[PDB]
């Protein structure tokens, strides 16, 4: 019974950690896109 | 030799008309207008207005405010003679106006007292005064846990559909009792600024304020999602100017910016269209200034300047409740506290979804009335520890007597802070309600009925024992005699209260 | 002779002069705004020479209402601020105009806010610990008397409350002068600090130079130099010990970034000005203490989006003898002052300076907290119950150490109501030596929360 | 399989399969522990560690990285050794015996030295 409870808690924590890491990875994905575009258009504006 | 004189003569020589030479997606360049001021308001032939941002040697680059579709090359642009400014006055109460002060509610024109510039400096350090009197929001959670004082900047931050407008509309509605007093030192005037919100949501808000009798002291500055970036960029500033005209006259204003993340988006659009190199998340470096400039004018003026105040409830719409993003962090570092509304709590029926933990009020406490601070002093820590203990106990094999008592008290406190929309509570009713819970009088009531037991109980007090409410309202303190009378009334009511479970709540 | 305003781009104004009278860099120019409520004497600061006798300038007040062609007269000297003993006890803006007494300080000695840093031969390192009474600061991040201290932290983590706490702990009993420089913090906070210092009677010994957020970027970036010039006068001329509280120096860099965008300079990594390191060095190297005369400086550094890799904090990290990095994670657990014990550091946490006992206790605490951090990912999924029994014990005493680094700060009374407490350094070392050795790992964790000492620890333990 | 032969291809693909399964399991092992894996997966992990270490080799150009001289392993011997590993004939030897050896004879010598 304690293993059931502990593994349910572990699964819930893993799901919450997956959600947090997915939100993060989305933030760095958007930030990488932005930064790449900033570099590209900074080179463009100077040339 | 004579060239310098001759050239100088020319500069000297300068109802003057310029002509548009470029135009596109909000920005129009106007050659001529040698005597235009920076931030001057230029009127184009179709009644469209623009702000002269850049003043080059040659033409002037202006951000068009409104229908930029009607701006075309060769059109005549003529000065208004007024730096970026909007009409102000009491004629704006009960009206819906666009960021330029032009009415859009279909009623008549507004009789402005004067014109106020949108970019006047905020009160200096010596011109302000410590926030010392409360702005009752009518929300038990906010007025008990993170109280707002007049002159404070409180940030309503949360995700979509987390209940943020409501927490602002309820705050505006709760000022009707103060308005009916007729005392300028008590009346709180409201300016609800809608930036990029759906037109139907502005209509809803106006309907709610009308059915609550709140429009007779509220002004709505509407910049719906259909309007260009210029309107969504000015709307907070015109709202703050309407409010400032009252603030400097001794009146107390409540400004709601709904939502400042859309002003930031509009300013980002304008900046990128001006080809200004962006920074973090594509926002310009001025994006902080944009908001710091705006919320710094919400202040509690010193008694030398009439003692007026402007309270700001800026709204920020976080994405995936990421309170560490750029604009949210900027506004948190600008404002005096945040009411963080979580979508997790709000989806599970806890509405207002005030996350007690992250939510805080820096400037409050000094503003909270004595009775509320006495009854609600321990509420915040109790609720936070209850959330943590409920997270712990969800998987623990057993709960001690003290732990179970804490859990039972916290569940009833949460159910007590739960409150229906467009149903703000007077401060005395909130005092009694939080008294019911913090003093354990709810421990004998089943959780599911806490909302009803409370809701009915206040009615009884309004109907048969108003002396308690009158005392709390007048002396701003819950006296021990009134406390004993309230306890007696609570016990008397619990005898006749019919619980849903059937069991007596005595 | 005077010039003309040729281009206006927000708070940046281009002004053209006759070929023989182009002003030098950092000169102060005066223009006139004559429209209605915006009428003022606009103060510009020359930033670039664009050629053809044009000079690009940064406006100190908002340019709103300025017109092309208005006369601009150069003063021949840079923005000068009043300096002297009479400066103490008053509130100024970036331009030296007093706010409480509008005409005050017009006859004092005036000093340019632009000056070279002290020559390298005048600099010597400082290594004297400054006992604040905060457990975390005194143990893991010992502040340096005459050194440069910083309080990093995202939005709403307690930087300003720590600045107030260190004013209450250092400036309150300080024998010398103090200077507080708002550099883009709330005007409400400036007024609160003014009234608090007046109430504590510390105002008479401190000079305030605010230039807060509503100000344009020009003043928002020159206010730090103005306050630092007042402090430099108190240092070099009057021979006093000086406290220089700066709240917050990221707002100086941010104003610089805004100006750079307006000045036309190409953006750096993440939009900041290319001169970010140069400007920050110019500001910070002046805040150094010279050989025989000390200037203790404490600086709040806002970290945008809680990104401690942002170029501005990353640049300012190299200028500090002690750094206290406030963390959102520690804040969210209720552990005020919210210091990150692992990221914060000081240059004097060296056994030769703080002693072998202090160093040993600090390093053992850091080891325990680092091991706890390394286990954090497993603790997130499975909890302490899955760890080994040498790590389980370590994690328990790490949680107790983490909660014991918290303190009931004296500035936190306004929020909590609980009065503040001060822990002497020896008692802190003893308490943490005991905690790391496991002499308190049987008490509940909450017994260590916001307690401040061993006597209070025993008292609270009982209460629980 | 048409160029290197069916034996070489099979051994290479089995090694890659074992290593990919080990890479997938490394996340589990670091948190839930090896003891919670399946018996087959546990045996596979023990196989994969030895295979990773056996892919290491003391190259001649790296004498100044390790001190010991370089070694050359014929292709036939490599295929035979990895077929034995992937099939299990060396699960009894310690994994450190497979580190920087280069060949079956060196494997035996280093195992005896352990
Ligand atoms: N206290 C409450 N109790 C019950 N329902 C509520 C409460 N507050 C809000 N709601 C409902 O929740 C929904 C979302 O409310 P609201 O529009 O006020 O949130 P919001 O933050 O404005 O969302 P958005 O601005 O993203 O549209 C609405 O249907 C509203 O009626
Ligand atoms: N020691 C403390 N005890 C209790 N509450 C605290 C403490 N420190 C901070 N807080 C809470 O956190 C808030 C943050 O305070 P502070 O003004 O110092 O923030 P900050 O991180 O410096 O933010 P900003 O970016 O606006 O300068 C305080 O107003 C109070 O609400
Ligand atoms: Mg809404
Ligand atoms: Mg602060």
């Amino acid at each position: 019974a304690s293993r059931r409870r502990a593994m349910k808690s572990a699964t819930d924590n893993a799901d919450d950690l997956i959600k947090a890491l997915t939100l993060a990875a989305n933030r760095e994905r958007q930030a990488q896109i932005t930064q790449e575009i900033s570099e590209i258009v900074g080179g463009a504006n100077a040339l | 030799a004579d060239i310098e004189g001759a050239i100088e003569d020319y500069v000297s020589s300068f109802e003057e008309i310029g002509t548009v030479i470029d135009a596109g997606d909000g920005i129009a360049h106007v050659e001529g207008l040698p005597s235009v001021m920076t931030q001057e308001l230029l009127e184009f032939p179709g009644g469209v207005l623009g702000v002269a941002l850049n003043l080059d040697e040659h033409s002037v680059g202006a951000v068009i405010l409104g229908e930029f579709e009607k701006i075309e090359e060769g059109q005549q642009v003529k000065r208004t003679g007024e730096v970026l400014s909007v009409p102000v006055g009491d004629a704006f109460l009960g009206r819906v106006v666009n960021p330029l002060g032009q009415p859009i509610d279909g009623q008549g024109d507004i009789a402005a007292e004067t014109r106020r510039a949108l970019e006047l400096q905020a009160p200096s350090v010596v011109q302000r005064q410590s926030v010392s009197e409360p702005l009752q929001t009518g929300i038990k959670a906010i007025d008990a846990m993170t109280p707002i004082g007049r002159g404070q900047r409180q940030l309503i931050i949360g995700d979509r559909k987390t209940g943020k407008t409501a927490v602002c509309v309820d705050t505006i509605l709760n000022q009707r009792e103060a308005w009916l007093t007729g005392d300028p030192k008590q009346q709180v005037r409201c300016v609800y600024v809608a930036i990029g919100q759906k037109g139907t949501t502005i209509a809803s808000v106006k309907r709610a304020l009308e059915e609550g009798g709140a429009m007779e002291y509220t002004t709505i500055v509407a910049a719906p999602a259909s309007d260009a970036a210029g309107f969504k960029w000015l709307a907070p500033y015109t709202g703050s100017a309407i409010g400032q005209h009252w603030m400097y006259n001794g009146k107390h204003v409540l400004i709601v910016f709904d939502d400042l993340s859309k002003q930031a988006d509009a300013y980002r659009a304008i900046s990128l269209l001006l080809r200004r190199p962006p920074g973090r998340e594509a926002f310009p470096g001025d994006v902080f200034y944009l908001h710091s400039r705006l919320l710094e004018r919400c202040a509690k003026l010193s008694d030398e300047l009439g003692g007026g105040s402007m309270t700001g409830l800026p709204i920020i719409e976080t994405k995936a409740n990421d309170i560490s993003a750029f604009i949210p962090t900027n506004v948190i570092s600008i404002t005096d506290g945040q009411c963080f509304l979580e979508s997790d709590l709000f989806n599970q029926g806890v509405r207002p979804a005030i996350n007690v933990g992250v939510s805080v009020s820096r400037v409050g406490g000094a503003a909270q009335i004595k009775a509320m601070k006495e009854v609600a002093g321990s509420l915040r820590l109790d609720l936070s520890q209850y959330r943590e203990l409920e997270a712990f106990a969800a998987f623990a094999s057993d709960l001690d007597a003290a732990s179970k008592a804490q859990l039972d008290r916290g569940a009833r406190l949460v159910e007590l802070l739960k409150q229906p929309q467009y149903s703000p509570l007077a401060v005395e009713e909130q005092v009694v309600a939080i008294f019911l819970g913090t003093q354990g009088h709810l421990d004998s009531v089943p959780v599911e009925d806490v909302q009803r037991f409370e809701s009915e109980l206040l009615e009884h007090v309004k109907a048969s024992h108003s002396d308690i409410f009158d005392g709390i309202r007048e002396t701003k303190k819950l006296s021990e005699e009134a406390e004993e009378k309230l306890v007696s009334v609570i016990n008397e009511f619990k005898k006749g209260f019919q619980a849903s479970d059937g069991s007596s709540v005595v | 002779t005077a010039g003309r305003v040729v281009r206006i781009t927000g708070p940046v104004v281009d002004v053209e002069f006759p070929r023989g009278s182009v002003p030098e860099l950092f000169n102060a120019l005066h223009a006139e705004i004559t429209f209605g409520a915006l009428a003022k004497t606009l103060t510009l600061e020359v930033a670039q020479h664009l050629g053809d006798s044009l000079v690009r300038c940064i406006s100190m007040q908002p340019t709103d209402g300025l017109v092309r062609g208005v006369e601009v007269t150069d003063t021949g000297a840079s923005i000068s601020v009043p300096v002297g003993d009479g400066v103490k006890g008053h509130v100024f803006n970036a331009l030296g105009d007093c706010l409480d007494d509008p005409g005050y300080g017009k006859d004092f000695e005036h000093w340019s806010i632009h000056r070279k840093p002290p020559a390298f031969s005048d600099l010597e390192p400082r290594t004297e610990m400054l006992e604040t009474g905060l457990k975390v600061v005194d143990l893991l991040t010992p502040y340096v008397r005459g050194g440069k201290i910083a309080l990093f932290g995202g939005a709403g983590v307690g930087k300003t409350v720590l600045i107030q706490e260190m004013i209450n702990r250092i400036a309150r009993n300080f024998g010398g002068t103090s200077v507080f420089a708002g550099v883009g913090e709330r005007t409400r906070e400036g007024n609160d600090l003014w009234v608090e210092l007046a109430d504590a009677n510390v105002l008479k010994d401190t000079a305030l130079v605010f230039g807060q957020m509503d100000e344009p970027p020009g003043t928002r970036m020159r206010v730090a130099l103005s306050a630092l010039t007042m402090a430099e006068f108190f240092r070099d001329e009057q021979g006093q010990d000086v406290l220089l509280f700066i709240d917050n120096i990221f707002r100086f860099t941010q104003a610089g970034s805004e100006v750079s965008t307006l000045l036309g300079r190409m953006p750096s990594a993440v939009g900041y000005q290319p001169t970010l390191a140069d400007e920050m060095g110019e500001l910070q190297e002046r805040i150094t203490s010279t050989r025989g005369r000390s200037i203790t400086s404490m600086q709040a550094v806002y970290v945008p989006a809680d990104d401690y890799t942002d170029p501005a904090p990353a640049t300012t990290f190299a200028h500090l003898d002690a750094t206290t990095e406030l963390s959102r994670a520690v804040f969210s657990k209720g552990i005020f002052p919210a210091v990150d014990p692992l990221a914060s550091s000081s240059t004097i946490l060296d056994p030769a300076i703080v002693g072998d006992e202090h160093y040993r206790v600090a390093q053992e605490v850091i080891r325990i907290l680092q091991r706890y951090k390394d286990l954090q990912d497993i603790i997130a999924i499975l909890g302490i119950d899955e760890l080994s029994e040498e790590d389980k014990q370590l994690v328990n005493r790490a949680r107790r150490i983490e909660r014991f680094l918290s303190q009931n700060m004296m500035a936190a009374e306004q929020f909590t109501g609980q009065p503040g407490s001060t822990v002497p350094l020896k008692e802190t070392i003893e308490a943490f030596d005991k905690l790391t050795k496991g002499e308190f790992d049987h008490l509940p964790e909450q017994a260590f929360f916001l307690i401040g000492g061993l006597d209070d620890l025993a008292k609270k333990a009982e209460s629980l």
